[PDB]
């Protein structure tokens, strides 16, 4: 586990909120993280778009189920580890390759689940605003410890360890160490 | 000095000629390094490879020769700009070395770190131009950047396609993605910067660059894009039907086959002159090769596809000229009064004919759009009627799309900065009445004006020419180093040091207005915009 | 004094009341002087007879009573003038004597050769108004002419009509032309000149001006007419079906027999009371009782009749107003901003609905209108579109009739001055935003700044507002004096000295900007009266 | 029997100019001529309207009868003596009257005819402009002798013969007396 950040009862968020000009576009994301909870329903990681655009990536756990889902602009696309319990108190990393409509999730070791969405999907995640952690604004708060978050290139608690200007973390959320 | 500098494919043998005038400081030129293979037999017809390794020094000191075409033949002088037209012979004089093997670009190294790279994507239709017509190396001297002019097949061997797998199209295309991915990998040891890759064109070649917008081959090969007098939405900008137009050209040649790879193939057995002198004529305002709607390059029509957000945030520089269908009004532009109200209903029929020819409605759009276009304050002028004619045709080709682009690439939080452009060269045979045609900007962002004049621009320049092309060169150098055509450089040698260019909201249509008395103006002729892109589509 | 004078029925005593002003001479009043026999009984919708000889001498000191009229009642409230409307109450003063035999005058003659007469149409629709409200005798002291004013039948007892021989209609237009008729035999005696009776009147009654020229019964009865703001063209100055509201009105009131001449027997034994005051409701933007072509008074459609060149060589003075529909606007005049952008499509489409409602097509009509009423600098001003609709109204209702008769009564070469009242009184139920609405002019024309504010008229008059009244008044008389604005009386007491009125060519459509910065001006909003008048009947 | 203008040989004209501020326009139109000649085919009075409007009336003596044609703006109505002749060498004297479409024609003592064409038809005669007697630029010149014309009140002879201003003379137009 790297740079660890917990959530206490009550719960928090944690912003990265983009230079108003350096606003960054991309037909692929990347993401991962080691996560480590026990709760049923909660959302982790939440990407946004900026104002007037619906595209947006959600990391969702719904049911004891992680899942990512994200809306490019057509549709939502969701994909989810159905045949797996992951709120078990145990560190479980994931990682989650986009390209266009395609997506990827692969947990630990555990077999990759692949999605191929069929027809005509858009392939651009246009003009992201900020990157949300603790999902407690949308109705899920989360409450548990993550490490080793790799967003496109970004490795948000890095740089939040490394106190960047644009980084903000409302509530509770503490370092662990 | 004859400075040698190393490629990642070979060494390379410059020059270093110093400029006419005091102030620019000398300039390395390599002038006809290659970046692609030469498609000449069957890699004709195919997309372009990476090339091939030389040992020792390559001598880089002429001009490359130009990819075939046909000057003295039959083009669209429509979409041609002002200057090539009439200046036909002088253009002709830089189009006689023309070869199938014409791959090769040049660079124009001066003498705050890594100089920005500016690559113009030259072609005032998809038939016609070469790369060493246009001498940067002022611009280079001036905005201490570096200059890259390249040649790409045009026409016949480089945008002829059939919708097939046999020939995709958009050769031309992928010549000009291979030279950016050429520049991208290289112009380091040129000391150039290959983060802060610019694109800019002016006519159908700024097209191309709209057109390379749209495309996920160039993802991370340049960073910005100055699209002049040029949309990727017009009607001469891509070609919607072009098995009509192969198989016409095959039938004409000698083979028409009714399978696509025999008859690709029996065109790949063919020279590369006997085809291109052929004559295939398109229909009025459109063009018979150019890019094609495939789904390799061009997944759809980039009409569609910048409406639903997909490109990659590209810092943009959109602008046209004041009036640019200086030649639609052309057979009566030299008369003692202007069009006769006869001779003006014509010319508006023709023109609904040909652009929309919509058999849903046409004596309603006819009439409303002569009403439109004409001053009831002085209905009876005569004269003032070739300029609302000039209107119709600027405001239908170049000012709407231009504007109605601008917004959706200012909808997704992307820089756009407008500008319209008044001021010209003052030829010999241009009409008095006539202001800024298409293409008449070039010599100033060239530094035409600081170097004097050449045998394609014969205009007097005066010290009012030389400042415009100072601040306009500045402007451009500025946007090319960081994005904001204010920051890095103040003016200087006046009423361009006190005027702030803002960027184009939505909302609040912001441009500036390059001129003789510039001013950072609100919103440019919104009535016809607003005519063009919301009345005439529900009707 | 008290002075008499001997008309050819008689010897009426006047009175001699002197003006408040010291710049005015005496004026001497003949009020209530008849003109007509009185139409009570079998005599109703009946054609005016020449009145009864009476013995002795008739005291004329009193002012007549008005006509039968239901002021409480649904009055078309768009066309009335905007302080009729506003001072409802106080209008009610002045009729308050409704009798069936209203059919009277009154003359203010006033103490180079004999004097000019004018009289005054009233009636801002033809179911209200007295001619007691406008005490014309501060204009006739001012510019020594002999203004007459009259009551004429209006409403149901004035324009009854059903088609046939029965009820022709048109009473209240032949009651106007026997006034004219008394005042061209009887006006010698009084001092005036027969041969230059100038006819004004504003709104509908403007209407009836308009509908006496083309009218073959008044031939030689006058010889000017000055028709401010009002046309005979308009969409509510002539009724087009008499039979529907006439039948209606006879059901409503009691009898409704199948034949005609039965039904109109059975309403000539009904009180005026009991019918006057009934509620029948015309369709928006038009009018139940009116004007009806019936072949006699108004031969036939006034716009068919007047491109035929139907007329006897008038001299005319048409005018309009800057914003005269201040009432379209009144849903949203007590509002922050303007109106809502879904609020300006669906007056524009009820508008539509209402006036043209053509089953052809309206999904045309409505986009190119609603198009081109909108100000596309300013897109989402909100107050920009309550002022686009006012502008929208004033145009259709009252500035492109306006101009239509100006240019199809000066081809025929007959003079013509237009006019735009741009000045108003400010007032205190009005809004700051609006400007000089429908009948805003007529308090300049009777110098009602010159005497002061009266109960029809609350304003508060300055400096400015009493030089443009005597500036109109001014121009008004020359009118009426020579048919030529400027010729006898230059302007006294400013701007005004140096301007010249100039004619209403066709070609070069000349007028004059009353208003405190007056200038002669060369066209009047060309590009919404050429769209009214020569793109919408395209469409 | 009043002032008498004799044509002479080649021919002549008489114009009466309107005043451009006081040009009349007329639904009732009344025209008495006193003529003497022995032309065939000839031009006596020819009233036209301002330029543009094609308003006109035209007075013609054709193949031995004499008749009037006017334009009020529908048709050409023209009604003609035809059961006589006239150009005997006697003096003879006519007289019309017109009003709407209706016209009635009368010489000397003859039953008068009258014209009344079918069908809706226009009636006002807009913006007389000039008068012309004898027709020279017609294309008929008039060779005789004329007297009295009266016009709506108007006698154009009795004018020319006290040098009015706005009446021309050209040609062999003579003064008897
Ligand atoms: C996504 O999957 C489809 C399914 O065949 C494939 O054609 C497409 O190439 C994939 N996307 C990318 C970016 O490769
Ligand atoms: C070009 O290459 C030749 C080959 O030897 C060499 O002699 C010459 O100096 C080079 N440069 C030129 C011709 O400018
Ligand atoms: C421009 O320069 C040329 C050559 O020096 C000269 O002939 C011409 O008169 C000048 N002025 C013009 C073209 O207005
Ligand atoms: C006429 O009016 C005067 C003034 O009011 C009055 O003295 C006189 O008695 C009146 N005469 C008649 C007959 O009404
Ligand atoms: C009119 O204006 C004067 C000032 O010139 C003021 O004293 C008076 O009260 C005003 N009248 C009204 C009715 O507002
Ligand atoms: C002409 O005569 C007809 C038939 O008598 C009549 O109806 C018409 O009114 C007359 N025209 C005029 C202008 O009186
Ligand atoms: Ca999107
Ligand atoms: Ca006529």
């Amino acid at each position: 586990a790297g740079t660890t950040y917990i959530f206490s009862k009550g719960g928090g968020q944690i912003t990265y909120k983009w230079p108003p000009n350096d606003r960054p576009s991309t037909r692929a994301d990347r993401l991962a993280i080691g996560f480590s909870t026990v709760q049923k329903e909660a959302v982790l990681v939440r990407v946004d778009s900026s104002s007037g655009l619906g595209d947006y990536l959600e990391l969702h756990i719904h049911q004891g189920k992680i899942g990512v889902k994200f809306n490019v602009g057509t549709d939502d696309i969701a994909i989810e580890e159905s045949n797996a319990i992951i709120n078990d108190g145990k560190y479980h990393v994931v990682r989650f390759t986009r390209s266009g409509g395609n997506a990827t999730l692969q947990v630990d070791s555990w077999p990759v689940i692949e999605r191929y969405p069929a027809g005509r999907q858009l392939t651009i995640f246009n003009s992201q605003a900020t990157i949300i952690i603790g999902g407690k604004e949308q109705g899920q708060p989360f409450q548990g410890q993550l490490s080793g978050l790799y967003y496109n290139g970004l490795k948000v608690l890095n740089m939040a360890a490394e106190n960047d200007a644009n980084i903000a973390i409302v509530g509770n959320v503490r370092l662990v160490g | 000095r004859f400075p040698v500098v190393n490629t990642a494919y070979g060494r390379v043998r410059g020059v270093r000629r110093e400029l006419n005038n005091e102030i620019l400081g000398p300039v390395v030129q390599f002038l006809g390094v290659p970046y692609a293979t030469p498609p000449l037999g069957a890699r004709r017809f195919q997309p372009p490879e990476a090339p091939a390794s030389w040992p020792g020094v390559r001598n880089a000191t002429t001009l490359p020769p130009a990819c075939p075409q046909n000057l003295h033949g039959a083009l669209p002088a429509i979409m041609l700009p002002v200057w090539f037209t009439d200046n036909l012979e002088a253009a002709a004089t830089y189009v006689q070395n023309q070869s199938e093997d014409c791959l090769y670009l040049n660079l124009y190294v001066p003498t705050s770190g890594k100089k920005p790279v500016m690559l113009f994507l030259h072609g005032g239709s998809y038939m016609e131009g070469t790369g060493n017509m246009f001498d940067g190396s002022v611009l280079a001297a001036y905005g201490n950047v570096i200059v890259v002019t390249l040649n790409y097949r045009l026409g016949v061997l480089g945008f002829l396609s059939t919708g097939d797998q046999a020939a995709k199209g958009n050769y031309g295309l992928l010549d000009q993605i291979q030279a950016l991915r050429w520049l991208s990998e290289n112009i380091a040891h040129f000391g150039g910067d290959p983060e802060r890759i610019t694109i800019f064109g002016s006519g159908a070649g700024a097209s191309c660059v709209n057109l390379l917008i749209l495309s996920h081959h160039s993802e991370g090969l340049f960073q910005k894009a100055i699209a002049q007098s040029g949309t990727a939405i017009s009607s001469w900008s891509v070609n919607y039907q072009p098995l009509k137009y192969t198989r016409l050209l095959a039938a004409k040649v000698g083979c028409d086959r009714e399978d696509s790879t025999e008859a690709v193939e029996c065109l790949r057995r063919k020279s590369s002159r006997e085809l291109v002198d052929q004559d295939v004529q398109p229909a009025r305002y459109h063009i018979a090769f150019g890019p094609v709607v495939d789904g390799d390059v061009v997944p759809d029509d980039p009409e569609i596809l910048m409406q639903q957000g997909e490109f990659l945030n590209y810092d943009m520089l959109i602008g046209v000229n004041q009036g640019e269908g200086l030649k639609f009004v052309e057979d009566s532009a030299e008369s003692e009064d202007g069009v006769s109200a006869s001779a003006f209903d014509f010319t508006v029929s023709n023109f609904v004919d040909n652009l929309y020819g919509y058999p849903e409605g046409k004596d309603v759009l006819r009439e409303t759009i002569k009403f439109m276009y004409t001053d009831w304050a002085d209905r009876d002028n005569g004269e003032m009627r070739r300029k609302t004619l000039l209107a119709l045709f600027t405001d239908h080709q170049w000012v709407a799309p231009a504007v109605a682009t601008a917004k959706l690439h200012a909808d997704y939080q992307s820089p756009v900065y407008f500008y319209t452009f008044y001021h010209h060269c003052q030829a010999e045979g241009r009409p008095e009445w006539a202001d800024a045609a298409h293409g008449d900007e070039l010599p100033y962002v060239f530094g035409v004006p600081m170097v004097g004049a050449t045998d394609l621009f014969p205009c007097n320049f005066s010290k009012n020419d030389v400042m415009l092309s100072a601040v306009v060169m500045t402007y451009w150098t500025n946007f090319a180093k960081t994005g904001d055509p204010n920051q890095p450089v103040p003016q200087d040698t006046n009423r361009f040091e006190e005027v702030v260019w803002s960027k184009f909201n939505s909302k609040e249509k912001q441009y500036l207005h390059i001129g003789l008395k510039p001013r950072v103006r609100d919103n440019y002729r919104a009535n016809k915009v607003a005519f063009w892109l919301e009345l005439v589509p529900h009707l």
